[PDB]
């Protein structure tokens, strides 16, 4: 006979996640290169800006 | 010229200047004030310090025994414009060059204290400061009203005599 055995439930078990769960993200990349560049250019804005007032203070000096 | 190498050791001369050369005082002030006083200097001295370049020019070896007088006059101009700031704007030219001290003499960090003795010695002395070789289009580093380098710490001092002079509509 069977008593006090270790069996399954009557609705079995919910099932489990055994596919791949790598779900692709981030913005598509010509965004992350534009907001490099966008990046980039404002850097280059804001030094090139800060060079031109350290040639005046020599100036000065 | 170049540098000491390798070694050197200061010696000094305890002699006094020949009887044929007259006598003149020192300026006696030292790197802060004297760069502080640069341009009111230059203002006033503009024609006795060409004309000591000139004759050190003219004489092509002999500058260091031709051009005393002109030096000498140089002196005394300069003399007398930092005689007139302390006596007149001592309490403005203390603020500007302590202001200076406390970073690398750079006078970017100064600003406040440069305005106060700029309108100070334009208003008493009639000296302004004029930064030339530019043409009417650029804007001198000294007038920017939102420069892009700015001070790692504004001077206290500085700060409070700016706030209260434009309360007192001075500046
Ligand atoms: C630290 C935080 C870590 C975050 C970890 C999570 C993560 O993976 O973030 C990705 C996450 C996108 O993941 P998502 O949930 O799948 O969103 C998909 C978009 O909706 C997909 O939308 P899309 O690609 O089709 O276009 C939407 C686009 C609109 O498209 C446009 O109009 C063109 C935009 C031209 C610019 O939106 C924008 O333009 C937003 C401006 C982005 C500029 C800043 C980029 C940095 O990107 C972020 O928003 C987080 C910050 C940026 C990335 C992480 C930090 C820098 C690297
Ligand atoms: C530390 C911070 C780590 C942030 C981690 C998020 C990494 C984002 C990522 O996984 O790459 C996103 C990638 C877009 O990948 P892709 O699949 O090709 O675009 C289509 C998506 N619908 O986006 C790109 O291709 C550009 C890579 C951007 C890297 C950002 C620099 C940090």
């Amino acid at each position: 006979p069977s008593v006090g055995q270790d069996l399954p439930p009557v609705g079995g078990y919910e099932p489990v996640q055994w596919r791949r769960n790598l779900p692709a993200r981030g913005f598509r990349p010509l965004v992350y290169l534009a907001a490099l560049c966008g990046i980039c250019g404002y850097g280059f804005y804001r030094a090139l800006g800060g060079i031109q007032e350290r040639r005046e203070l020599k100036r000065e000096k | 010229p170049r540098e000491a190498a390798a070694h050197w050791v200061p010696f000094e001369d305890k002699a006094n200047m020949p009887d044929n050369v007259p006598d003149v005082v020192e300026v006696g002030a030292t790197s802060a004030p004297l760069l502080s006083a640069s341009y009111f200097i230059g203002a006033k001295c503009k024609p006795y310090n060409d004309d000591f370049m000139l004759c050190r020019e003219e004489s092509q070896g002999s500058g260091a025994i031709d051009c005393l007088k002109e030096g000498r006059r140089v002196t005394r101009c300069a003399v007398s414009v930092i005689e007139d700031i302390n006596k007149s704007c001592l309490d403005e030219f203390r603020l500007h060059w302590q202001c200076l001290e406390q970073n690398n003499h750079q006078l970017s960090g100064c600003r406040k204290a440069e305005a106060l003795l700029n309108k100070c010695v334009f208003t008493k002395l009639n000296l302004e400061k004029k930064i030339p070789g530019l043409r009417p289009d650029e804007e001198p580093v000294f007038l920017k009203k939102d420069p892009w380098i700015k001070p790692a710490v504004d001077d206290f001092k500085s700060v409070r005599a700016y706030a209260e002079a434009k309360k007192n509509g001075t500046l």
